[PDB]
């Protein structure tokens, strides 16, 4: 029954690690997209000057 | 007994890597907030 308990807990912790990677990939993607938007905003700063 | 101790050790390692991923997520959120603060001050300058 402990084997059953381990099968019920290991998969949940693995899917939680996958969800942590989901937040990592999406926030890292928004950071890279924000850095690209920072480059375009720096071009807008060039437009400002 | 042997395989249960091994699998609990594996579950603890996945929890350790999960806490490391949590720290990485918090750091990425801090960088997002600080860069967005820079973008907000830039938009204020744009209003000027």
């Amino acid at each position: 029954q402990h084997i059953i308990r381990l099968e019920s807990l290991q998969a949940e912790i693995k899917m939680l690690s996958d969800r942590k990677r989901e937040l990592e990939h999406r926030l890292s993607a928004t950071l890279e997209e924000n850095d690209l938007l920072q480059g375009t905003v720096e071009e807008l700063q060039d437009r400002v000057l | 007994n042997q395989h249960i101790i091994r699998l609990e050790s594996l579950q603890a390692e996945i929890k350790m890597l999960s806490d490391r991923k949590r720290e990485l997520e918090h750091r990425l959120s801090a960088t997002l907030e600080e860069n967005d603060l820079l973008q907000g001050t830039v938009e204020e300058l744009q209003d000027r």
